[PDB]
């Protein structure tokens, strides 16, 4: 009885953990893309000036 | 009018988890099991699928059986898993090995008595019992052998009720298991004697639904099991909600089955359309009927254009006019008159229910009895005869204990079923 | 649930070192048997149980025996780094070798040692509650591996009966060779193995050398490289018992799908993403590419060409990030190909398995890190060519009784040579008859 | 990003944006992983708020109606509760409790003492000027601060049986918090540290810093905290149970080890 | 065969398991606004036969076929909601308004002393956030009172 | 109406300690003896088992007897031990030696007078005395021999009261003692003439209750003694609380003992269910009655299906309708009519009590007089004849002083009672 409950609890925690990590990875990728675009625009303006 | 569910094997338990999620959502049952709905219309027929435990809570009248507990541990670990009664999970200690004879004769008889005890407790607890409903695959091991064993026992104990099955059958293009023809042949032999009505689904047809209609880039088995859970929960909708023209499993059976062997049906569910396109087209009865007869939306590999309809049934959910339903069914029968068997004057039954599935204005599920189902059985019989002439892999089955005469009986019974469909396809008034 | 591994002789113990290295690193057991706690998840997991059992103090010990007649290699295991992992009773060693004589292992020397091995295996099987087979690793080229492996398989087959026995066997390579008497020992081993094994997996060192030269960039490979590849193959096949997946595959499913008749149990094995770290980041590795790879003969771990025969059954194990729809599309494309042929009595030729755990990377290893892999074991009539060439070499030596006095002195009747040769002749005719197509009517 | 527009890019872009809108807008209850992770973070932030504990009294005695902490002699941790590890039982709501290290007073580890109205039928009553002082052998309640939740909780226990066991080891009685109170199952009695002078110090006032043993009045089983460790949202915490811990299992009645001893912690002067 | 040394290397030896996210059912079937689906729980018979003389409105056929809402009758749902509010799952919290004659849950000394000294500002400060503490009723005392009756 | 308890031997003292814990809990008595209850209904019948000592205190009306003080010193040193009156602990200086003859004839007569003095003081102190209650095992040494000695003295001195025993009987699968058949046969011989009603429990049946019904992984004697204390305190519950249909030990005996020699009964208690499942199923009279007659829930190795019920009794606790009880007992008697003795028109007595055990909505305790008890005695007689034919251990008993004629008398007397059950089992209406 204890073994089955332990298995079920581990499965639910690990599934929640995987979902959260996937969402954070996607958000970080988007943020890096936006930062790259912004810094390149700033560099172009500075060079022209 | 209470239904008892049986879930067998991995596929059955997986489809069942999504089905019981959909049903619990429609009746406003929280995943903790507490009733939280907001209209009496939800509560007043909850008994059909749920039994009432004390202080609010409801528990679902279903038996889960499998030979290795891995799937059951996954469903208990799922988001709605807590709702299921702990005592309803029955398991052994070793797998079916994809062998029909093991599942039917050796590991079967040890558990079957405990399964019958649970099924009898559930049936005898009902104040009035409606038919049983079973979902399983025919290609597997425990699904085919133990499902047909249990079906035979329940048909012995309750011969006056209805027996309904939803069944998964091997795709025509790719096999998942080498010994599929034996398990399929023996299971179809058992079903045609024992069952009253059987619905068949091909996984290849669900993949074609997902890719062509919904345009999903990377579909998964969760999507296929949602489509199946949607149609299965739709066929029973008139039992449990009010409507302008009520219907019942026995009334579907009386209108669909002309002769007792002709009980194999095609399935479809109409409102399918991709998220980008859906903003561009409103729901209406002509659109649902047009999608309903397109072979793209039918969940089996045989296509209606190579056969003829003996009978069909359509169940509509939502607030709609009866005139549009009646005139659509008349127009389809008149314009395509060559595809309907002529010695029956009207082939379509309609039924109308007031309450649609959540988030749809209207929906229909379609059940069709069409002779083109004979092509799948013919293919299975050819592959079986190819395998059997060389007695391929036969020692497994004979070592478990089967007589070779069962294989020749099952082959003969399927050949007679194919012949009977072909003769009624080509019948004439004269 | 549980499985017990039996390692015999020199090759089997050395391959065992690589296997248990891998199983430790994949589950996370430290070399001294401990396992560090996790702080992100609240409780630990049962996955070790297939290969490890825990003591009441939480130390892990593995479900294996190591059997040898010479002490030196087992003493090397005893004095190495994994000293504290194994139970000392599990490492069983005699005093002196079987000297490349099958007769010395089977009749003279193994008869004394065999009862200790059976007592240890019995003591293991008593500490189980869902044992589902024996895995056996040995080489048929040497004396003790052949003779004691056969004697022990016979005894196991009498005592345990129906329980399954799956063998990984190192056969004499078709032109690389190490000892003169290899054909006699391999023939006599194969005679016993015919009656008392359920599936036999075939390996040739020349194929793994070819694979490590062509795909990896290693000019001077050694046995540790081959053993790491073998360990990866065994881990891929046993992963279906140990980790979550879409389509699991129990060890009994192999026997049901691959063996049509009880003698026709010898299978070919291959593995797809053998690739180096520098090559791996220049290329995608999609499902269809690795599926196309497993059918080329350059991917095989046995030196045979399957284009000269017909397939009877294939079992495909996918592990990692794979979606079933891509597996179905790949298998349908393979089925379309004209250079892949199945016997006409086996129309539904394929079994699939899909597991989510990608293959593990070993610190000293030479394989790249990859998100997905596929492994195949398949039964094909092409295997008949390996026996015919061993049998011809046996016939060449036996025509002159080239070495027989050793075998007769160590306890064997001369008749046993002729009996075994007739049994292998019947096995050759079985592969001739089973492979004949009756597709033409009249 | 956008990637190259070959294949099914249009429908998948639409699908991704609709999924993003659904996840950002809807609540979805406990199905959403991000929302429940955020609410667990807010849970942990709320439970660890500081509390203004009371200073020691001038007389140096143990007093009622004053915030306090409970520390164990073996674990050196403080008694704490988790409001969300709760299950409904036939006898009511059970809320799990443990002992954990902490950086100071908090809403999860500050309690008050409330006296019980009935003594053990041979009590010598205290004088009217010692009403607020806690004496040995006098039952009292342990209760949570009013700022934690609407309904006050109490420390309870139940007899051991087939359906009752401890949280982790399962070999002793169970201790849990419950809104049940003013009942026979919520009374506790303190005794003296030295075994030989235990019955000489009965019905006498308790010093502010005494080491003492807390007993369940209705079962006569001392309170204890073992070294068993379990994880929860706060980290690793120990187990709390009622039972007698002895050196020799062959003599269950005998000397008690350090994990049956407790203490009361005040604020620093 | 030199063994591993640190726990970090042993941890990074395993790659994390891949995870396939099943598509949400709202992404497959929903046709209205995905963030606010309309609620359709009305029957034609209830919406047709009204009490026009009493005061409730009448509906045209287009109104019958195209109206969103929930049926007015909710007696059994109200009773169930009240029962679960007494039990403890009820969001409206129908209980805690009054206590039974012989089902006390807190000693009166706790209410008189150390119960009237609550700081409202501190409570408001600690409650501020996306988490609110639950209210747990004293069901045990209630059912104990019910048990000892004839 | 007060009962006096006697606890004898290791088993008796251990079961008694848990019983007095359960009773002190049910009436809200602190282990110091102080009343801490919350309703007058608890207090108003406390006299039945407790005497009142001065200024508040209550003392439990029990005598503890054993031949070596180890158990008695452990219970006196235990957590509830203080409640017991010091003068009530009686012990000797040398053991029973696990021998019935030693326990009955040599060390027995030395203590028996001091035990009778304490029992008489307790009986003569009552204002009106109800029956005696005795707990002992039959397989032991001092329990069987000295218990039956004391029973004989009390039956000579108080022949008009009731004598009730709860008794532990050897398991069919594993022995705890080699000489069990002699001690059992001689004790059953003594009880057949002396006792009014005797209840028998097998430890194997309690293990099967724990493992199958409650699914405990690692049960201990605390669980077995809790099950026993629950049933023992349940049979007397109607004596000490109000109800719609009162019952009494004498009324139970008159309605269950048809002929005089037949006074051995089996026991069961119904609402056994595991802690995980209990949230899923509410209590009702059909569920309790169905579990109550299920042999799965019965505390003896003999199964009712091999015999017939001559009489039975059910004691219900809770506020419930009499109609449901009456119609359930009629429905069970009608559906299983072959298992009920024909000469009696109604075999089941019912009784209803208002106050359930804490934390249960409803409960029933079942007492049954079945003829399948004859199978246990026949087996004991076979094992006895096997040992006696070979004089297997007889020198111990003859050295204590027994004439061999006692063994043949005891064998003959028991063989008669088994035959009497055989005759009444197969009797006909004629
Ligand atoms: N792949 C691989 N092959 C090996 C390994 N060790 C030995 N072999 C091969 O197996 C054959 C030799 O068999 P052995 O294991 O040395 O024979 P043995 O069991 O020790 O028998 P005895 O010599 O009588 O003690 C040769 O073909 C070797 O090339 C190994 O670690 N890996
Ligand atoms: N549609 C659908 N098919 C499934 C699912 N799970 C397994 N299958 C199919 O069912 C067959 C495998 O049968 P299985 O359930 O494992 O048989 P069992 O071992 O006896 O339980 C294969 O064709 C799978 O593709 C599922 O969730 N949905
Ligand atoms: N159910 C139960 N059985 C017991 C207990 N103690 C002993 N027994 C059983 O009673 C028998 C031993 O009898 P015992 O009491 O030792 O006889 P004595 O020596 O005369 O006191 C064995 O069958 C034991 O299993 C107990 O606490 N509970
Ligand atoms: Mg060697």
């Amino acid at each position: 009885m204890d073994a089955g409950d332990a298995r079920v609890e581990r499965l639910r925690r690990v599934n929640r953990y995987k979902a959260v990590q996937a969402e954070l990875a996607r958000e970080r990728e988007e943020a890096e893309f936006q930062a790259m675009r912004e810094r390149k625009i700033s560099a172009a303006a500075r060079d022209e000036a | 009018r209470e239904i008892v569910c049986v879930q067998a094997g991995q596929c059955g338990n997986q489809i069942g988890s999504k089905f019981w999620e959909v049903i619990s959502d429609e009746h406003g049952v929280d995943p903790t099991g507490t009733y939280q709905g907001d209209s009496d219309l939800q509560l007043e027929r909850i008994n059909v699928y749920f039994d009432e435990a004390t202080g609010g809570r409801y528990v679902p009248r279903s038996v889960l059986i499998d030979l290795e507990p891995g799937t059951m541990d996954s469903v208990r670990a799922g988001p709605y898993g807590q709702i299921f009664r702990p005592d309803n999970f029955i398991f052994g200690q070793s797998g079916a090995g994809n062998n029909w004879a093991k599942g039917h004769y050796t590991e079967g008889a040890e558990l079957i008595d405990s399964v019958l005890d649970v099924c009898c407790k559930e049936a005898e607890s009902c104040d009035c019992l409606q038919g049983f409903q079973i979902c399983h695959s025919l290609g597997g091991g425990t699904g085919s052998g133990m499902g047909t064993l249990l079906i035979s026992k329940l048909r012995e104990q309750y011969p006056d009720r209805i027996m309904m099955t939803f069944s998964i059958i091997p795709s025509p293009k790719v096999s998942d298991t080498v010994v599929e023809p034996y398990n399929t042949t023996l299971s179809v032999h058992q079903l045609v004697e024992n069952s009253d009505e059987s619905m068949c689904i091909d996984n290849e047809a669900l993949y074609d639904i997902c890719f062509r209609t919904l345009k999903l880039t990377t579909p998964t088995f969760g999507d296929l099991n949602h489509l199946v859970s949607a149609v299965v929960s739709g066929v029973t909708c008139c039992l449990r909600f009010p409507g302008q023209l009520n219907s019942d499993l026995r009334k579907l059976a009386v209108n669909l089955v002309p002769f007792p062997r002709l009980h194999f049906f095609m399935m479809g569910f109409a409102p399918l359309t991709s998220r980008g396109s859906q903003q561009y087209r409103g729901l209406s009865v002509p659109e649902l009927t047009q999608q309903m007869f397109d072979a793209k939306n039918m969940m089996q590999a045989a296509d209606p254009r190579h056969g003829r309809y003996l009978t069909a049934s359509a169940l509509f959910r939502g607030r709609m006019s009866t005139k549009e339903v009646d005139e659509q069914m008349l127009n389809v029968q008149n314009k395509n008159s060559s595809y309907f068997i002529e010695w029956i004057p009207n082939n379509i039954k309609s039924s109308v229910c007031d309450i649609p599935p959540k988030g749809l204005k209207m929906a229909v599920t379609f059940i069709g009895n069409n002779t083109c189902i004979q092509e799948m059985f013919r293919r299975v019989g050819e592959q079986f005869t190819l395998m059997f002439r060389r007695k391929a892999f036969l020692h497994w089955y004979t070592g478990e204990g089967m007589d070779e005469m069962e294989f020749t009986e099952a082959e003969s019974n399927m050949n007679d079923l194919v012949s009977e469909y072909q003769q009624y396809q080509d019948a004439t008034i004269e | 649930r549980e499985a017990i591994c039996i390692h015999i002789g020199q090759a089997g113990c050395q391959v065992g070192n690589a296997c248990w290295e891998l199983f430790c690193l994949e589950h996370g057991i430290q070399p001294d048997g401990a396992m560090p706690s996790d702080k992100t998840i609240g409780v630990e997991d049962d996955a070790f149980n297939t290969f490890f059992s825990e003591t009441g103090a939480g130390k892990h010990v593995p479900r294996a025996v190591f059997l040898d007649l010479e002490p030196t290699v087992v003493d090397e295991v005893r004095t190495g780094t994994y000293r504290q992992l194994f139970h000392p009773e599990q490492l069983i060693s005699g005093k002196e070798d079987a000297a490349n004589n099958y007769a010395r292992g089977h009749y003279t020397i193994g008869k004394e040692i065999v009862d200790l091995c059976l007592d240890r295996i019995r003591k293991l099987a008593d500490n189980c509650t869902g044992l589902q087979g024996f895995l056996v690793y040995h080489a048929v080229g040497g004396g003790t591996g052949s003779g004691l492996g056969a004697l022990l398989l016979e005894r196991l087959s009498v005592d345990y009966g129906k329980k399954s026995k799956l063998g990984y066997t190192v056969y004499p390579s078709p032109q690389v060779s190490t000892a003169v008497v290899e054909p006699y020992n391999s023939v006599l081993s194969t005679h016993s193995l015919l009656e008392h094994t359920d599936v036999a997996a075939m390996l040739d060192n020349e194929a793994i050398y070819d694979l490590t030269r062509r795909n990896l960039d290693i000019e001077r490979p050694t046995y540790t490289n081959l053993n790491r590849l073998i360990g990866q193959v065994v881990s891929s096949l046993t992963a279906s018992l140990r980790f979550d997946g879409a389509l699991n595959v129990d060890l009994t499913e192999f026997q049901t799908n691959l063996v049509p008749y009880p003698r026709i149990h010898f299978v070919l094995t291959s593995y797809a993403p053998v690739i180096s770290a520098e090559k791996a980041y220049h290329e995608q590795l999609s499902v269809s590419e690795i599926s196309n790879a497993v059918f080329e003969p350059a991917s095989m771990m046995t030196k045979c060409d399957p284009r000269h025969g017909k397939y009877m059954a294939c079992c495909l194990m996918y592990r990692g990030d794979v979606v079933p729809k891509d597996v179905n599309a790949a298998v349908a494309t393979i089925k379309t190909k004209r250079t892949i042929q199945f016997v006409d009595w086996s129309p539904t030729g394929f079994k699939c398995g899909i597991n989510y755990q990608p293959p593990t990377v070993v610190p000293g290893g030479d394989l790249a890190k990859v998100q997905r892999a596929v492994c195949m074991i398949a039964n094909s009539t092409a295997i008949a060519e390996v026996f015919a060439r061993i049998d011809h070499k046996f016939d060449l030596m036996y025509s002159k009784r080239a070495f027989v006095h050793w075998y007769v002195g160590e306890g064997m009747e001369e008749g046993e040579f002729s009996e075994a040769r007739e049994d292998l002749a019947a096995l050759e005719k079985d592969y001739e008859e089973v492979g004949a197509e009756s597709a033409d009517m009249d | 990003p956008r990637k190259a527009l070959l294949g099914n890019w249009f429908e998948e872009e639409a699908y991704m944006r609709d999924r993003k809108r659904l996840l950002d807008s809807c609540d979805r209850g406990v199905v959403d992983a991000a929302r429940e992770t955020q609410r667990i973070i807010a849970k942990v932030k709320h439970h660890n708020s500081a509390y203004p504990m009371a200073e020691p009294h001038e007389d140096g005695y143990l007093h009622f109606y004053a915030p306090l902490m409970l520390q164990n002699a073996a674990t050196l941790g403080f008694l704490s509760l988790d409001l969300e590890d709760r299950t409904l039982r036939p006898t009511g709501w059970h809320v799990a409790c443990s002992t954990a290290p902490a950086a100071g007073p908090a809403l999860r580890n500050c309690f008050v003492l409330v006296p019980a109205p009935t003594g053990p039928t041979d009590m010598i009553p205290a004088p009217p000027d010692e009403q607020d002082i806690v004496h040995y052998g006098q039952p009292f309640f342990i209760m949570t601060v009013p700022e934690l939740c609407d309904n006050p909780l109490s420390l309870l226990s139940e007899p051991k049986g087939p359906l009752s066991a401890s949280k982790v080891t399962g070999k002793h009685q169970d201790v849990f918090f419950s809104p049940d109170g003013a009942s026979a199952e919520a009374m506790w009695v303190a005794d003296f540290a030295n075994p030989d002078h235990r019955e000489d110090m009965r019905d006498l006032p308790i010093k502010a810093d005494a080491v003492l043993v807390i007993r369940h009045n209705h079962t006569n089983t001392p309170l204890a905290s073992s070294k068993a460790v379990f994880f929860n949202d706060f980290g690793p915490e120990n187990e709390v149970c009622c039972g007698r811990f002895v050196n020799n299992p062959g003599t269950p009645c005998g000397p008690m080890k350090d994990e049956n001893y407790w203490t009361f912690v005040h604020s620093e002067n | 065969f030199r063994g591993t040394k640190t726990d970090e290397e042993l941890a990074n030896a395993k790659p994390p398991s891949c995870f396939h996210e099943n598509a949400l059912p709202e992404l497959l079937f929903y046709h209205n606004e995905i963030t606010n689906p309309p609620k359709n729980l009305l029957t034609v018979n209830e919406l047709s036969y009204t009490n026009a003389k009493g005061g409730e409105e009448v509906n045209t056929l287009h109104d019958i076929l195209h109206k969103e809402g929930v049926s007015k009758k909710r007696d059994k749902t109200i009773a169930i909601r009240r029962e679960l509010g007494f039990i403890g799952y009820g969001a409206p919290h129908e209980g805690s308004l009054l206590a039974s004659k012989g089902a006390t849950a807190t000693p009166l000394d706790y209410t008189m002393r150390c119960g009237t000294t609550t700081d409202q500002n501190f409570l408001e400060s600690t409650r501020g956030g996306c988490y609110k503490p639950p209210v747990i009723p004293a069901i045990g005392r209630m059912q104990e009172k019910q048990r000892l009756l004839t």
